[PDB]
């Protein structure tokens, strides 16, 4: 969060990851909400989390 | 002016805001304001 005091907010925080393996394209979002990074790659790739 | 401002800033940091009272549990206190706003008297607490 903007201007945050540090830890004092005890709230834990959840990111998800999401991949399409027939397009190539991952993106993430964070608390229900999407973000602007995003990530192609090309055919035969494998990935570990 | 300083070492206000140095007092003030690690108390607002520590989440303490302006109050009428100083109160421990609800994190409140009357000096949390710019030192512009103190008396001449008050500003003694620091120069003195």
């Amino acid at each position: 969060s903007p201007g945050q005091q540090g830890r004092i907010s005890h709230t834990d925080l959840v990111i998800g990851c999401l991949v399409d393996l027939a397009t190539g394209l991952m993106t993430f979002t964070a608390n229900g909400k999407e973000s602007n990074t995003f990530f192609q790659v090309e055919p035969n790739t494998k990935l570990f989390p | 002016e300083y070492t206000h401002e140095k007092w003030a800033f690690d108390k607002i940091q520590n989440n303490w805001s302006y109050g009428e009272n100083i109160d421990e549990e609800l994190k409140t206190h009357p000096m949390l304001r710019p030192y512009k706003t103190f008396s001449e008297k008050d500003k003694e607490i620091y120069r003195w």
